[PDB]
């Protein structure tokens, strides 16, 4: 159970390589009992470990203009609202009351849906930079 | 000046609103063309079977709601788009 | 205020019932649009061929049953859906 | 209680009989919708061109034969199906 025994086992199973055992021990200490550790090819000459806390999925923004910080080229929202819609969002008329209520609230909004077509994306992005609502899709 | 004939009415289509029920800007096909216009010129009246003419109920200066159709025509006068269309397409008068 | 012309009437359609003959909730395409509405504004009357005008039979405040068709139009007045429709499409009046 | 407008009539179609000229029962598409109904409500009458109104020939309580078509509409009143249709669509009256 202790980290020393885990490091020793990882070293022995890796053809007596101390660094691999130490890295695996640190990774399993950080990620917890229920976590998952994966191995992929790197780019440099030294191994590295990246730990992700929270939830993360491989889906990005649907429009580059949603970016509010060009310094890092990323969209960041503080205390947002999350709308979960499992229906094909095509016409803006379906989203009027929610956007009006959130604009009355005054805090950013995030839409997680499978897809959004061109018209609704254009309406949202137009609303973004004008200072009405801060929305990411 | 331009005057219609019989029961045709000259109207000026109002600008389409960009904000609907709040500050949200509507752009694209969601913002439908306005169905409200300002009447400009009114003809003498529709001709009856007997031969007499009756004046129109709509008066110049009012705001009317009309339905777009095949009988509605768009003409360019005084470098400004106007609509020449029959009185039968007027649905209601605002105020 | 909105007033019609000739034989047109302003109605607002009643909300579609969710419970039909019991507590079963009807959702989807089964719940069709209601064919009953409350009349709001009534025009002066239809213009006859000879020239005189006759008032409508339907009076403001009654519940009417109307047939949806190409002649019925829906307008966005004062943030409230209403229907402009010719009196010929009125079928019957409740009570 | 509902009363129709002008020259329209409330009828309820009779049940489709399964016994047909003997003991053989008919089930499926062979048993077509009955073309006979009982009149329930009758309007004041059709409006003539000159202006006066003439009462309908059909009286409430008689059995009529009607040709179902596009002008015949079915509504639910008192949780019971009834038909609104123009008097000109009445074909003949039994007895």
């Amino acid at each position: 159970s202790d980290s020393k025994a885990i490091a020793q086992v990882g070293t022995i199973s890796a053809n007596s390589d101390e660094t691999v055992g130490k890295l695996i021990a640190e990774a399993m200490d950080k990620v917890g009992k229920e976590g998952v550790i994966t191995v992929e090819d790197g780019t440099g000459l030294q191994d590295e470990l990246d730990v992700v806390e929270g939830m993360q999925f491989d889906r990005g923004y649907l429009s580059p203009y949603f970016i509010n910080k060009p310094e890092t080229g990323a969209v960041e929202l503080e205390s947002p609202f999350i709308l979960l819609a499992d229906k094909k969002i095509s016409n803006i008329r379906e989203m009027l009351p929610v956007l009006e209520a959130v604009a009355k609230a005054g805090k950013p909004l995030l839409i997680i849906a499978e897809d959004v077509e061109g018209e609704a994306l254009a309406t949202l992005v137009v609303n973004t930079m004008r200072g009405i609502v801060k929305v990411a899709a | 000046n331009i005057r219609p004939l019989h029961d045709r009415v000259i109207v000026k289509r109002k600008e389409v609103e960009t904000k609907s029920a709040g500050g949200i800007v509507l752009t694209g096909s969601a913002a439908a063309k306005s169905t409200r216009g300002e009447v400009l010129a009114v003809g003498n009246g529709r001709i009856l079977e007997n031969g007499e003419v009756k004046p129109l109920d709509v008066k110049v200066g009012d705001i009317v709601i009309f339905n777009d159709g095949y009988g509605v025509k768009s003409e360019k006068i005084d470098n400004e788009e106007v609509l020449i269309m029959s009185e039968s397409d007027i649905l209601a008068i605002v105020e």
